[PDB]
């Protein structure tokens, strides 16, 4: 009784880390869309735009 | 002191299932009932390993 309530513990613990896993991977894919967009706007506007554009 | 007495155990279990007595009637359903229990058991622990 105490093994059989640890197996279904362990199944509600079996969908849950498998959806810790799925958010983690979706931060992991979303920081590696967010550190490509920044490595590709390191260089800013330029410093003779700003006085022209106003 | 446990290892003498699980000899002895082991030579008092093995004197009385030797010859067929009364009580078999009810230590055969007692020792199915422990097979079934312990089956249930091995099955539990191999899926909660995996």
């Amino acid at each position: 009784s105490t093994k059989e309530s640890k197996n279904e513990k362990l199944k509600e613990d079996l969908e849950r880390e498998q959806r810790w896993l799925d958010e983690q991977q979706q931060i992991m894919e979303s920081l590696n869309v967010l550190h490509s967009e920044l490595k590709n706007k390191v260089e800013t506007f330029s410093e003779s735009r700003i006085f022209n554009e106003l | 002191k446990l290892a003498l007495d699980r000899m002895r155990l082991s030579t008092a279990l093995k004197k009385n299932l030797e010859k067929i007595s009364r009580q078999s009637s009810v230590l055969m359903d007692n020792m199915k009932h422990l097979l079934e229990l312990n089956k249930l058991i091995m099955k539990s622990q191999q899926e909660s390993w995996d």
